[PDB]
């Protein structure tokens, strides 16, 4: 109950995340899926939603919000609709792949999962909306449903079970937007992905106006085995409030970026150590880390050496944890260029219809293109701070907090280059 | 300021005290009438930050 990162395969939810064995029907059979589907969904729905508060699983997608309770919203009977699941695959977040490289490599997972999710809830389909980028990816997950129907493990008898299913697969068209919850449905439904207020919930009243649960890929990929196997020995792993293994996406300066299946509350360190060896000129070289993909504040390498790679750690450290997508710096590159690029493509990707983020993202964008050729002042700096501070909680979706949360770890941690870049202007 | 210094001494005189000094007229001690442009201040509230209404 210490200190504790390091796993063996056995505990690999992911077996073939990296495309090695086999991808389609016949080689995942072997890899333990579809195995004892029927026994899974007749031993009956609530029993799941324990195994899943059990478990203690936490949304793995960017809001990590408990699933069982989150599942559990629409255990009501249906009112007079239908119910539908939404698997959420816009991962268009910068530095997440995890969702593109199980999504290829291992959709039966998904698909088996996603079963397991609607029986569990109640869902007379699902939807799996894919990303318009994710073209071959999404074929091999068309393929895959194919063969699943073909075998007759979904359809007017899903594995048997005396319930019917169908899995659909919703093609989206490159707007980041359409990744929240509301605006992902917004977009299935043929509108423009503008979010939604929240109240209404979506298992009230969601896609087509019916009950909905949006989950993202893993959040379901790994529910089957969890029933499989146990919360017990999913919560066994990580720490008590959030547990589990997690997919860790690893970009930028590190010798060997990769995507990796690790156990959830390892240290930072010993994960870029241990895979994705050690960052260029090493940790001395290191600058700053950006844990989750961008909708997360920076790390000033003085809190690298002592945190934890879990959802509470990095919230005590004024942070937090999204899709847990680990982009690094290593000394030899602009940070105000970099937050502010990462702001351009919050500009670009906002969809526009509350005002906050329509405007004030375009400010921050001006201010601080203006900060990296360094044509302000320091008094603008405190201003900036304030006009985040008004884009926060004033939204209707969370794309305005991922906005202003990078600027809050800039101005924490890093004000003093902002500092020298504005008297080195205002001196030539 | 021209008084033939005679004048000026029986105005002194009838007055009471020297007003050679101290005249009814103007003649180059006045302030000009075209000045350099100023640059005005700008006083507080102009504070960028940490200026809100409602709290003012
Ligand atoms: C009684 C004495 C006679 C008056 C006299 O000559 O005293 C002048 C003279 C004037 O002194 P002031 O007050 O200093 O003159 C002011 C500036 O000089 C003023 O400076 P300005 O820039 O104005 O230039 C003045 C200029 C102006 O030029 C003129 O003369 C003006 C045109 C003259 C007609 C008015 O010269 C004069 O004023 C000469 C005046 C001489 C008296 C003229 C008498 C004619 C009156 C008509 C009689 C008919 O007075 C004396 O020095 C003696 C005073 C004795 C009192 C005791
Ligand atoms: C602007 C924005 C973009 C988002 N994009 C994604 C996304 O691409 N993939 C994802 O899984 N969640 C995304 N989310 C978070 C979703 O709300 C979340 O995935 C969904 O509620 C499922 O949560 P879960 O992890 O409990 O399954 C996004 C949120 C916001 C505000
Ligand atoms: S924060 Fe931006 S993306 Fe979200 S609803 Fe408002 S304008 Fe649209």
């Amino acid at each position: 109950k210490t200190s504790f990162g390091s796993l063996k395969d056995e505990d690999r939810i992911f077996t073939n995340l990296y495309g090695r064995h086999d991808w389609r029907l016949k080689g995942a059979l072997r890899r333990g899926d579809w195995y004892k589907t029927k026994e899974i969904l007749l031993k009956g729905p609530d029993w799941i939603l324990g195994e899943m508060k059990t478990s203690g699983l936490r949304g793995r997608g960017g809001a990590g919000f408990p699933t069982g309770l989150k599942w559990s919203f629409m255990n009501k009977p249906s009112d007079g609709r239908p119910k539908y699941l939404v698997v959420n695959a816009d991962e268009g977040e910068p530095g997440t792949c995890k969702d593109r490289e199980i999504m290829r490599h291992d959709p039966h997972k998904l698909v088996e999962g996603c079963l397991v999710g609607g029986r569990a809830m109640g869902a007379r389909a699902a939807y799996i909306y894919i990303r318009g980028e994710f073209y071959n990816e999404a074929s091999n997950l068309q393929v895959a449903i194919r063969e699943a129907y073909e075998a007759g493990l979904i359809g007017k008898n899903a594995c048997g079970s005396d319930y019917d299913f169908d899995v659909f697969v919703v093609r989206g068209a490159g707007a980041y937007i359409c990744g929240e919850e509301t605006a992902l449905i917004e977009s299935i439904e043929g509108k423009q992905g503008k979010p939604r207020l929240k109240p209404p919930f979506p298992a009230d009243v969601g896609v087509f106006g019916c009950p909905t649960t949006v989950a993202n890929v893993e959040t379901v990929a790994v529910s089957p085995t969890i029933c499989r196997r146990g919360g017990t020995w999913f919560a066994g792993f990580g720490r008590e409030r959030n547990s589990g293994t997690k997919l860790f996406n690893i970009s930028g300066h590190v010798n060997h970026p990769c995507t990796v299946e690790e156990e959830m509350s390892v240290p930072l360190k010993e994960l870029i150590e241990k895979h994705a060896g050690g960052v260029t000129g090493g940790w001395d070289n290191l600058l700053a880390v950006i844990p989750g993909g961008s909708s997360t504040p920076l790390i000033p390498k003085s809190v690298c050496e002592t945190v934890l790679m879990d959802f509470d750690a990095l919230v005590q450290a004024q942070t937090g944890l999204g899709t847990a997508a680990v982009i690094v710096m290593d000394r030899s590159t602009d940070i105000v260029k970099a937050i502010a690029r990462l702001i351009e493509f919050y500009k670009h990707e906002s969809c526009g219809q509350c005002t906050p983020c329509r405007e004030g993202v375009d400010w921050m964008n001006k201010v601080m293109a203006r900060f990296v050729k360094g044509d302000a002042r320091p008094a603008e700096i405190d201003s900036l701070w304030e006009i985040s501070k008004q884009i926060e909680g004033h939204t209707i979706c969370a794309l305005g907090d991922g906005a202003a949360w990078p600027v809050q770890g800039l101005i924490r941690h890093f004000r003093p280059e902002l500092e020298d870049r504005m008297q080195r202007f205002a001196q030539q | 300021a021209s008084a033939t210094r005679v004048i000026q001494k029986l105005r002194n005189w009838a007055s009471g005290q020297d007003l050679q000094a101290k005249l009814q007229l103007r003649y180059q001690e006045i302030a000009k009438r075209t000045q350099p442009p100023p640059k005005l201040p700008v006083g507080p509230s102009h504070k960028l930050s940490n200026n809100y209404y409602c709290t003012r």
